[PDB]
């Protein structure tokens, strides 16, 4: 049952970090409002 | 001249009294209507053969509140009120005991003499199930020997 | 063969259990997955009713929760669900209704439109070569248009 | 905008009168053939026939409905290439739709409203590491059933 | 009084809504 | 052609928002997985519509749409004005102008003629940031 | 008179005769209904506008998204299909839009910072209280203290 914590936890870490970099790369570039809500949802 | 009297009386009341939504934006006599309803019921109840345990009653403001003692920290008293009268034998009733009970009495009432029977039976059961409710507590509590 | 002449039980004329006449029901590998995955849900509700008194992980997990429902004698249906899901590009029954609206607009046979919706093609020659029954029954430009609208209806899930 | 009800009752609501109304509008061009006609006067189909002789911008009628919805088509003749399409609705001047911008507007509204909901729900979130997210007479009935039985 | 209505109500028959 | 998909995505938008309305119409809020899922569907529909809208912005601005004589306008007139109202809701335009006032650059800097340099600095900081992310991910 | 006793009874016993003779979250639910209500209104109006705008070039395919009133109002093969010169590139050559973009992105940054700080506070308090709970559990489990099992139970006798 620990392998589910390996894959699941590691997936949450990759989504957190990579999604954070995608966030900062989308904060820096009705398109503006869609950027507001995409950033907020990230 | 009507509109002249209207502007004399500040405004034009035919507009709000004729318009609906515009009208949507713009006590002792009622008390005497309840006493007139007991005079109609009191003569039909006065003519019919009221059972012996129901000869005592108190005509309340717009209703007939009659009692008979029992238990369960209360007294078996009910409030009755209806409207029809043309039929002497059967008498439709609208009563309440002092959600299921309301529709049960509005169910057995919508069919004078029936009311007691049902109620009697109910009381009986509640006196049995009194007994049952006691026996259970005797079966669990101070039950030394069960044989 | 593949010449619009199937077997006896697979003829265009079918009869239901009530005695009425019904056309042969041909399904493509799009709604065919949503119908099995659909009915298995109400089957799970029926199994949990009498009990009182990314895209692959959810697929296999739901197939396990439904495998617990059945008596462990129909795993080829779950492997078939993995086959369809691995070969399916459609989703949601609304878009499927649009696809039926685009297939029935030409006036073709149910088996033909099933082979149309079940295969991924880019040109009309692909649809005419993979489907030997369709070679002159419908225009090529209309098939290319259907493949364009379908190409806009497919989304990577 | 542009409201002029005084010129409506003195001349009526006809094709020529509408040509004069749009001629009085600020959207009228000085290089139009109608202005050339006005210069020739100092020196319904017949009007279009006369407009076939001159060269320049044009205001050709499109669709005839009485008395409300008329189309005014400004077109620069050369083959005739159009310019803009005007519409008269209740003695008012309407602009070209340009669909895309309008399609932006509605979406903007929906987005903001959704944002409102998205905040409101986040105000009711209870975070627990073991519980997750949180959001901050029968026996008497059976007695009466066995009683009436 | 009626004297104000006999001389004021006569001007209410000639009047279109204001524009 | 594109609006054939715009009507479908807006239809799924109305269905999703109606489902969220049904989930929020209860006394106690249900599970959060369905709420967040429906919200993700809503955002997917909005982004899906805005993407195709921004892709076809030069074609829609090259045509005019107004009803034909085949239209019951003699009975209803304000409705036809509502169906082709370019004017935005006063809330989106009002708060739009307010945000334009609370953006750190107004028309007084338009008179100074100086925006492309600030944009250049912005893009440069995008490059620096992306390089720092390259290293920190390395 | 049978219509006055109910309303008077809902708006408004002998003691009253002599007395007159001598003389938090429900609001949030409503906020949900209001916001989602406005979103439903704008979405429905947008859908109707897209369908009616569609009805100009339609083969009746896009009239299927209408209401029973819009179908009898609008007609197929109607409206204007005229074309005008391009207006988008002339507006794109201007630099009046980048300002708004920068502003909205800055506001996005600020809001993100605020929400992240609030979550920092909440998770901080949660970590404090839960850490106190763990520090209290350490004195109730090792190998001498017995413990059993969504809470922790314990048998005495």
């Amino acid at each position: 049952s620990n392998q589910a914590l390996y894959e699941k936890l590691e997936q949450t870490r990759t989504i957190l970090s990579v999604k954070l970099a995608e966030l900062i790369n989308m904060t820096t570039i009705a398109v503006a409002t869609t950027s507001v809500m995409m950033v907020n949802n990230q | 001249l009507v509109t002249a009297l209207e502007v004399l009386s500040l405004g034009r009341p035919n507009l709000p009294t004729h318009n609906f939504k515009l009208s949507g934006v713009s006590i002792g006599l009622i008390l005497q209507r309840l006493k007139d309803l007991n005079l109609t019921v009191s003569i039909k109840i006065a003519l019919m053969n009221i059972p012996k345990p129901l000869n005592s009653y108190h005509i309340k403001n717009g209703r007939i509140y009659f009692t008979v003692p029992n238990e369960f920290e209360i007294q078996l008293s009910t409030v009755n009120r209806q409207s029809p009268l043309f039929f002497v034998d059967l008498k439709l009733l609208f009563n309440t005991e002092a959600p299921r009970l309301e529709k049960l009495i509005n169910e057995i009432l919508l069919k004078l003499l029936s009311l007691y029977n049902f109620l009697h039976k109910y009381v009986l059961t509640l006196q049995l199930y009194m007994v049952h409710r006691e026996f259970l507590k005797l079966a669990n509590g101070g039950k030394f020997s069960k044989s | 063969a593949a010449t619009l002449q199937l077997g006896q039980e697979f003829q265009l004329k079918q009869i239901n259990h009530q005695g009425e006449e019904e056309e042969l029901i041909a399904l493509n590998l799009s709604e065919a997955r949503l119908v099995i995955k659909e009915a298995l849900v109400e089957r799970r509700r029926a199994f949990k009713r009498s009990q009182k008194k990314t895209r692959e992980k959810e697929l296999e997990s739901i197939d396990v929760l439904l495998e617990q429902t059945t008596g462990g004698n129909n795993k080829d249906l779950k492997n078939t669900m993995q086959y369809l899901t691995n070969f399916s590009r459609f989703r949601d029954q609304e878009t499927v209704g649009a696809v039926i609206q685009l297939l029935k607009s030409t006036g073709l046979h149910p088996f033909e439109v099933a082979q149309l919706g079940s295969l991924a093609c880019d040109t009309a020659d692909e649809a005419k070569t993979l489907i030997p029954s369709l070679n002159n029954k419908i225009s090529d430009d209309e098939l290319e248009r259907i493949l364009k609208e379908l190409s806009n209806l497919e989304t990577l899930y | 905008q542009w409201k002029s009800p005084e010129w409506i009752q003195v001349f009526g609501l006809r094709t020529e009168n509408v040509l004069d109304y749009f001629a009085e509008s600020p959207f009228f061009d000085k290089t139009s053939n109608n202005q050339v006609i006005k210069m020739q006067r100092q020196f319904y189909m017949q009007l279009e026939e006369e407009l076939m002789k001159l060269d320049g911008t044009e205001y050709v009628l499109s669709s005839v409905r009485e008395p409300d919805f008329w189309v005014i088509r400004k077109q620069r003749r050369t083959e005739i290439i159009p310019l803009q399409d005007y519409y008269i609705i209740g003695a008012n001047i309407y602009q070209s739709p340009t669909i895309f911008k309008i399609v932006q507007s509605r979406l903007m509204s929906t987005s903001y409203h959704l944002n409102s909901t998205l905040e409101s729900l986040y105000d009711l979130i209870e975070f627990q590491p073991s519980q997750g997210v949180h959001y901050k007479t029968e026996m008497l009935d059976k007695l009466m059933v066995t009683s009436i039985r | 009084n009626s004297t104000e209505l006999l001389d004021y109500a006569t001007k209410l028959s000639k009047f279109i809504w204001p524009a | 052609q594109a609006l054939d998909a715009v009507r479908m995505r807006l239809a799924q938008l109305t269905h999703s928002l109606r489902r969220i309305r049904d989930e929020m119409s209860k006394a106690e809020l249900p599970q959060w997985y369905t709420l967040q899922s429906q919200l993700n569907v809503t955002l997917s529909q909005l982004v899906s519509v805005t993407s195709t809208l921004q892709h076809f912005q030069e074609t829609l601005d090259s045509t005019v749409v107004y009803p034909l004589p085949k239209f019951p306008t003699t009975s209803h007139e304000s409705l036809v004005t509502t169906l082709l109202r370019k004017k935005n809701i006063p809330e989106v335009d009002e708060w739009m102008k307010y945000v334009r006032e609370t953006s750190g650059v107004t028309t007084a800097l338009l008179k100074d003629e100086e925006i492309e340099k600030l944009l250049q600095q912005d893009r440069e900081i995008t490059n620096w940031a992306r390089t720092t992310f390259r290293n920190e991910y390395g | 008179l049978e219509q006055l006793i109910p309303i008077i009874l809902r708006q408004r016993e002998k003691e009253l005769q002599n007395e007159i003779k001598q003389l938090q979250f429900v609001k949030r639910r409503r906020d949900m209904l209001e916001h989602i209500n406005l979103a439903m209104n704008e979405s429905s109006l947008a859908l109707e506008f897209v369908s009616l705008l569609l009805s100009s070039v339609k083969e009746s395919t896009g009239m299927s998204s209408m209401s029973p009133f819009l179908r009898k109002v609008v007609k197929p093969s109607s409206l204007n299909s005229d074309k005008i010169p391009y207006v988008a590139p002339t507006k794109k050559e201007y630099i009046e839009l980048d300002i708004l973009n920068k502003g909205w992105k800055l506001q996005s940054l600020n809001e993100s910072k605020d929400l992240l700080r609030a979550s920092f506070n909440k998770l901080s308090s949660i970590l404090q209280n839960e850490h106190d709970y763990w520090n209290k559990i350490m004195q109730s489990i090792s190998n001498k203290d017995v413990i059993f099992k969504k809470l922790l139970a314990i048998k005495y006798g």
